[PDB]
């Protein structure tokens, strides 16, 4: 529904450029001019700000050059557009369909593995890993059992917004029962 | 080229949104794994005898150093002629400590063990020569 809604997508470029610019005029209170993206974009422990891209950041060329100097004297190298967020973010429809036939697969997984008297491991089951609505990451918790005995958690999630005045963002799901229903990592 | 942020209207149309999308992998699958190897050949004895009872079982009484086990169990079984498990095992017991308590005596080892077993020949003598070596509050 984002990609959908051109008003969000200009309404996120805009809060990034705020963001951005706060980020600036904390550096210096002169706004600049053509301010490399890699002070936000680069990952914490790389040093940068780890901020993530729902806009189109193209990087120049001019800052993808760099030196590096041994004994045979000083070696110059270079290396596009900074990833956006929504390219790495599985659609819903995809997210339902594929939790729909991957539960499938673990039921079908489950009711061999009884036939043969075992567990279901992690080596069946590593191809439906990042996978299924609740995730099937879900099933390898230790804490799961406990899980099977929290029911109406997802009304709690959302009651908590009169008990925490931390603003919940993902008020909908959560880490625990869910699964992380996204992968930032490439 | 300024760095500033712009909007992604009009610029989608090579892209899908699940194009990038990349799933993780089980973090230490193999580390795992070898647990659970480690603790379903320790668990062997327990679920061996999981349902057998000191009360009401028959058999009750009667890893790789178990495969010359049973192949002992198998030379014997064929020189001796299919006799339950505990004639077996005992027999085992029998040979093996028989031809391991010899201090290392080897001609006098004929008239004992394959007059027990029968005297088939000494082809089987020094078939029988490998069991005794591959043995070992």
């Amino acid at each position: 529904a984002v990609v959908n809604t051109q008003e969000l997508l200009d309404l996120l470029v805009k809060c990034e450029n705020k963001i951005q610019t706060r980020i600036k005029i904390g550096l210096n209170s002169k706004m600049p001019s053509r301010f490399p993206p890699v002070v936000f974009y680069t990952p914490k422990e790389l040093g940068g700000l780890g901020m993530l891209s729902m806009g189109h950041v193209l990087i120049p060329q001019s800052d993808l050059r760099w030196s590096k100097q041994t004994d045979v004297g000083i070696t110059h190298f270079r290396s596009q557009l900074i990833p956006n967020l929504y390219r790495y973010i599985q659609p819903w429809e995809s997210e339902f369909i594929d939790s729909q036939r991957v539960w499938a697969e673990y039921a079908l997984k489950r009711q061999e593995a009884i036939a043969q008297n075992r567990r279901l491991t992690l080596e069946d089951l590593e191809d439906s890993w990042d996978r299924g609505i609740p995730r099937i990451n879900t099933l390898f918790q230790k804490d799961r059992h406990t899980l099977a005995y929290d029911k109406g958690w997802r009304v709690r999630t959302d009651f908590k917004q009169y008990q925490v005045l931390k603003q919940n963002p993902f008020w909908w799901t959560h880490q625990r029962h869910d699964g992380k229903l996204w992968n930032l990592n490439n | 080229p300024t760095g500033e942020v712009l909007s992604l209207v009009g610029k989608l149309e090579g892209t899908r949104m699940g194009d990038k999308a990349q799933r993780t992998k089980p973090q230490m699958q193999e580390e795992r794994r070898a647990k659970r190897r480690k603790r379903d050949e320790d668990r062997h004895d327990i679920n061996k005898m999981k349902g057998y009872t000191l009360l009401s079982e028959g058999i009750d009484e009667m890893k790789e150093t178990r495969e010359t086990y049973e192949v002992l169990l198998s030379f014997i079984q064929a020189a001796l002629g299919d006799q339950p498990r505990d004639i077996l095992c005992g027999a085992a017991d029998e040979v093996l400590a028989v031809l391991k308590n010899e201090k290392l005596r080897d001609k006098e080892r004929r008239k004992e063990i394959d007059l027990l077993l029968g005297q088939t020949d000494d082809t089987r003598y020094h078939v029988l020569v490998n069991l005794g070596k591959k043995i070992t509050i």
